[PDB]
């Protein structure tokens, strides 16, 4: 089974440098090129460069010349990429046939912050507002998961370095934020 | 560098529809073209190599061809799982370059949004802030204007509609906008 | 290299014992202790800043300067103000000889020959070469004219010692250690010399490391790099000339060549055994 | 023995057969060990008015070529039993009918890495391997034995046979194509697959040193620098980069008394040598001075 | 190595397919010298299906020593 196992997600402070890994399985690491691609949320793919593990030989796309450095560790069968902005996903691929899972790299200066959970009500549609938290994610359910039909949970959007998420239900809001060990219940 | 011009950007289709995507190359790529599929998971799978060669276990509904500088990915008959993103990639020369991508959407009957407005919660007001939320639920097509932060859902797996949240509605289906205030 | 005194030239670079080439930034040689180049010539070429060449009398350092090739240096297109310490140096046109602005070329009385002399002009011992710390003492030489043994310059290596690398005397045990460090070159003894391999017509008497003549053709085991060798020409076949045993496998991929069949038999005709496989492909 | 094709007969369009070789043959090919082509039947037309074809002992000539000739020439129903041998024509040839495609191509200045479709004949045992051919090809008007890959399973394994070309000159176009080496089996033989000729150009890299440079001054202000181009340009040369820098006067010249009688101020085997210059050629793999980027010229 | 080879280790159809594996002996019935000429005759050979005989082939080289 040819497999490429990736790192992350990497939450980094702005200006810090980050190193992501791509652990190869099921083949002779030495004999095949490892390519790396960048993908900004909602955008397309971009080629970064490649490395031939056996040779240590490398080649970069001009637009990533100083921004990325590709290395490989033959003894561990792992490929690495050291980076120098905002969120971007980074992919690893063995000559484009086998792809890694992708590593999510988020650039933020923010500290952990618990959300403020507000019930909303003034068929019938009710809502739940989860404002000003960090980092992602939150787990939101209705009536402890009993009410799943007619639910719309909206993707979190980053507002002044803190997240906001909302949910509606058409006919109690349960919110959990791992990072802060917060668990809220609003009728 | 070789520019790969991929069209259409988006394509709405129905289950069972034959559809095709096209990649036009800047320079001759001599059939050194791949087609990649990217799912909602973000996971990329290579479908086609060498213009028309299908990768292992890639359903026979996927096929590739070329006529001149135009390279195409054709799905003979769409299955639900196919409504994802697709990208071409040339490997003829030095900087490997991709097409802009194509997103497959499910074509549905038009639907007007269910618009609901909600005044700030008493708890937020006690805290000093005030956020007014308006939900634009279960509409089709995806293009909608609201008249601040916006967050849009991806297409609903059950009813093929879309939904939007605007926090502090003009749609194809109405001549004049849907107005909600308190 | 302030004290480099002798370059023996046992092995040379295309006939040269000293090569100074495309040394961008070199202003002088400054090898002020270099007294003798025992074999070979000097090639000093294309050094655009190089001076203090005209000031060296190479006839004091080499027997034959006829084969020197000293050209395309700053010195040739006379921009060199080669000024010696006595603006004091010995002179040999009769011109003063120096290596730098602060170092003369050492010149001894002619009676001293190649042996060198002290500052007072007293001859070093006849077994010295170039210089000594004390006159007429073969234990005080900077270098030896012939061979080196036990802190002394000697005319030949006496039995039971062997001549090694044409400059030092070594005992049996030393030559034996080299031989077994291989088990590259597994060193042998021949004509009172400890040498890398037996000369043509001779083979290793295993025990005592002594070269003995071979009755008929010499046995020769050729161990192949990465256990395989592809012969695709007369040139590659020549690399196996004299082999009687191949330790490895041969791949023959000969698509042409002049004088072949005869040439292949000359180079491969003595092979008796191949330990691996023999593959003839596209020949 | 010397012929690989009969295409040298560029304008031959008719053989009348007014006279025939014994057995009534107008075209007879016997014991041509390297003959691979008659004419290129995609371009050439040849008519044979009378007589039959005879083909025996043409090991490198595919029967398809012979059958094409019958079609082109209008000799199709003329041949009798053993006029064209089934067992001594093409028996030793590459009659690859199937197409291998390159799945992957990668350049380096010195290397090319390729992958290509896996070929498996019916009795896969019959696959001896692959064969990759590459030559330096400046114009597109146009050997490695590759072990067969790892068989047994076929779920999600890039069993794509490939090769890393390592020799290669930089900024050089290479004609390349792959072939399957197989076994002529006891039944209706499997001819196999060859890839088409692809051209691949190595990357460029840093150029060799400009050769034979000469500095001259015809004037009290002018310097005429001339040179030959790098022996190994490893790319299309864009410009030459010349820097000049005035050299300060010899410090010591200001502090010498030249009235002191020593006032001489400066008036300011061949194939052993061949291989010598060549040895270093082969050994050869912030501030600002006045400079000039010399475009389309070999002088300044 | 007699019992070692398996199916298709040695090809029956791609070894010797283009060769002279003449097993039978032709004998010269007649020989005649001239200073410039040599006239020879030799046994007639006829294979089973005589149609299969393409002809004969005579080879001659100047040979000073009989080490040919
Ligand atoms: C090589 O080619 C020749 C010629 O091929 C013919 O012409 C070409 C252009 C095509 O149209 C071919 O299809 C065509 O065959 C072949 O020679 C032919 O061989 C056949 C079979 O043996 C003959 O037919 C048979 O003829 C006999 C009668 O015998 C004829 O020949 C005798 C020779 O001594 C005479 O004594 C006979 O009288 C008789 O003579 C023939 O008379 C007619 C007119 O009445 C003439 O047109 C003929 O030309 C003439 N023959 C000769 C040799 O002059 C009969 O009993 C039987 O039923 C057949 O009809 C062909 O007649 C003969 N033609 C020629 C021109 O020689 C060779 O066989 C081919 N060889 C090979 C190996 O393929
Ligand atoms: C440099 O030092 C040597 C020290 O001996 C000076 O002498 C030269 O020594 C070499 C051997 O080291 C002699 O070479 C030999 O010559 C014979 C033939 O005569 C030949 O058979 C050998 O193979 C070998 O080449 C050389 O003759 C001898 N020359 C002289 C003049 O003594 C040498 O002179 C020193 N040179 C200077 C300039 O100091
Ligand atoms: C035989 O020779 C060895 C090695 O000799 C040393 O290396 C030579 C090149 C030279 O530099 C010699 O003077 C050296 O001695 C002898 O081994 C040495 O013995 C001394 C004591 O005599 C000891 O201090 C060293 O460490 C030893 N060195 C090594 C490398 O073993 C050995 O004793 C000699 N044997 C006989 C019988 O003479
Ligand atoms: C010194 O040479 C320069 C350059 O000469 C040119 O190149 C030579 C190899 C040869 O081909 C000459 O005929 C070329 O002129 C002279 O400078 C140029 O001179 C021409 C007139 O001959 C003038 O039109 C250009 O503008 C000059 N270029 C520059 C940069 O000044 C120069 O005059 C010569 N001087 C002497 C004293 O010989
Ligand atoms: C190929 O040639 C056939 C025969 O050619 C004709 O006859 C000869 C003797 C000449 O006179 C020649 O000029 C004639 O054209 C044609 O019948 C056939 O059509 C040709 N086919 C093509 C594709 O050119
Ligand atoms: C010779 O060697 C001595 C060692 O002390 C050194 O001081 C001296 O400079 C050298 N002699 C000559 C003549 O160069
Ligand atoms: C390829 O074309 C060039 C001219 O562009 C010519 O000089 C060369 O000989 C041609 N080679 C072949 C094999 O046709
Ligand atoms: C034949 O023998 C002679 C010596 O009598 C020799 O010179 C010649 O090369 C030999 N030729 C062959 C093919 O053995």
């Amino acid at each position: 089974q040819v497999q490429l196992q990736q790192s992350g997600p990497e939450l980094v402070k702005p200006g810090a440098l980050v190193k992501i890994s791509c652990k190869a399985s099921g083949y002779t690491f030495t004999n095949y090129d490892i390519h790396w691609v960048k993908q900004r949320p909602g955008q397309g793919l971009e080629w970064i460069g490649w490395i031939y593990p056996g040779d240590g030989s490398t080649k970069y796309n001009e637009k990533f010349k100083g921004k990325a450095t590709l290395t490989a560790d033959k003894s561990s069968s792992t490929a690495y990429m050291h980076l120098s902005e905002k969120s971007a996903v980074y992919f690893c691929a063995r000559e484009w046939a086998y792809w890694g899972q992708g590593t999510l790299v988020t650039v933020s200066a923010a500290k952990t912050t618990a959300p403020s959970v507000y019930p909303l009500a003034p068929s019938v549609t009710l809502g739940c507002l989860v404002k000003g938290y960090f980092p992602e994610p939150v787990t939101l359910t209705w009536n402890s998961g009993s009410l799943s039909s007619g639910v719309h949970t909206f993707p979190a959007v980053l507002q002044s370095d803190l997240y906001t998420l909302s949910s509606s239900v058409t006919v109690t809001c349960n919110v959990a934020h791992p990072a802060s060990s917060t668990k809220v219940d609003k009728k | 560098d070789i520019q790969m011009t991929q069209s259409p950007s988006s394509l709405s289709a129905s289950l069972g529809e034959r559809v095709s995507l096209t990649c036009r190359a800047s320079q001759d790529i001599g059939g050194n073209l791949y087609w990649l599929q990217q799912g909602p998971d973000g996971t990329i799978k290579r479908l086609i190599y060498a213009t028309s060669s299908l990768d292992s276990g890639v359903p026979k509904r996927f096929s590739g061809s070329r006529s001149g500088s135009d390279y195409s990915l054709t799905i003979s008959s769409l299955e639900s799982e196919d409504f994802v993103d697709y990208y071409c990639l040339q490997y003829s020369s030095s900087p490997w370059t991709f097409g802009g991508g194509t997103k497959l959407e499910i074509k549905r009957a038009d639907a007007a949004p269910t618009v609901s407005i909600f005044p700030p919660s008493s708890e937020q007001l006690t805290s000093g802030g005030a956020s007014v939320v308006c939900f634009l639920n279960n509409f089709y097509p995806k293009d909608i204007n609201v008249k601040v932060l916006n967050s849009w859902t991806d297409q609903d797996s059950k009813d093929s509609t879309y939904s939007m949240s605007s926090t502090l509605a003009t749609h194809k289906t109405s001549t004049s906008p849907i107005v909600k205030s308190f | 290299f302030p004290n480099l005194t002798v370059i023996r030239g046992s092995r040379l670079f295309f006939n040269y014992a000293l090569v100074i080439f495309e040394m961008v930034h070199l202003k002088e040689l400054g090898l002020y202790n270099l007294m003798n180049i025992t074999r070979g010539s000097v090639r000093i070429e294309k050094n655009n800043e190089l001076c203090y060449l005209a000031t060296i009398d190479w006839s004091r350092i080499l027997d034959s300067v006829e084969d020197n090739h000293i050209v395309l240096n700053k010195d040739d297109n006379e921009e060199c103000g080669d000024i010696c310490p006595g603006t004091n140096c010995p002179a040999t046109q009769f011109v003063e000889r120096c290596w730098t602005h602060s170092h003369c070329q050492k010149v001894c009385p002619t009676i001293c020959k190649s042996h060198g002399c002290t500052a007072e002009g007293l001859c070093c011992h006849s077994e010295c070469l170039g210089n000594c710390s004390q006159p007429d003492d073969p234990t005080k030489c900077v270098a030896c004219r012939n061979f080196y043994l036990d802190g002394r310059c000697v005319e030949t290596c006496p039995p039971p010692y062997y001549h090694f690398q044409d400059w030092r005397c070594v005992n049996f045990s030393f030559c034996q250690d080299l031989h077994h460090k291989c088990k590259c070159h597994q060193y042998v003894i021949h004509n009172n010399k400890c040498i890398p391999e037996c000369p043509s017509g001779y083979t290793m008497n295993s025990s005592n490391l002594l070269c003995t003549p071979c009755l008929g053709p010499c046995p020769k085991v050729c161990h192949l790099l990465e256990g395989e060798k592809t012969i695709d020409s007369v040139t590659s076949a020549q690399e196996l000339r004299g082999c009687t045993v191949i330790n490895g496998s041969l791949i023959i991929n000969i698509r042409g060549g002049n004088n072949l069949a005869a040439e292949l038999e000359a180079n491969l005709g003595l092979i008796e055994e191949i330990s691996g496989y023999l593959k003839i492909r596209r020949s | 023995y010397a012929l690989v094709s009969l295409s040298f007969f560029r304008k031959l369009r008719l053989i009348r057969g007014e006279t025939l070789e014994i057995g009534n043959y107008s075209f007879y090919a016997l014991d041509n060990q390297n003959l691979r082509q008659l004419w290129d039947w995609s371009k050439h037309n040849l008519t044979i008015t009378q007589g039959k074809l005879f083909f025996h002992y043409n090991p490198k000539l595919c029967l398809s070529e012979i059958h094409k000739m019958e079609e082109v020439s209008g000799t199709k129903g003329r041949q009798e039993r053993n006029d064209i041998a089934l067992k001594t024509n093409g028996d030793q040839a590459s009659c690859e009918n199937e197409l291998l495609k390159f799945s992957y191509i990668r350049t380096s200045f010195d290397k090319i890495l390729l992958r290509w479709e896996p070929y498996w004949p019916p009795d896969f045992r019959d696959l001896l391997g692959f064969m990759l051919f590459y030559k330096e090809a400046p114009y597109q008007n146009v050997v490695v034995d590759i072990d067969p890959p790892l068989r047994s399973n076929d779920p999600k394994s890039q069993n794509h046979p490939g090769w890393l070309m390592r020799g290669l000159k930089p900024w050089t176009q290479y004609a390349i194509f792959v072939k399957t080496l197989v076994t002529f089996s006891d039944e209706r033989r499997t001819y196999g697959a060859k890839s088409d000729i692809i051209y691949v150009q190595t990357d460029a890299t840093n150029p060799s040193v400009p050769l034979d440079p000469i500095s001259v001054s015809n004037s009290s202000s002018q310097i005429i620098l001339k040179w030959k181009p790098p022996s190994d340009p490893n790319g299309n040369i864009t410009h030459y980069l010349v820097f000049w820098e005035r050299q300060a006067e010899d410090s010591e010249l200001f502090e010498l008394d030249y009235c002191l009688k020593g006032l001489k101020l400066p008036s300011r085997k061949e194939l052993e040598e061949s291989s010598f210059r060549k040895t270093f050629e082969d050994y050869l793999h912030e501030e600002h001075r006045p400079f000039e980027k010399v475009v389309n010229k070999e002088s300044l």
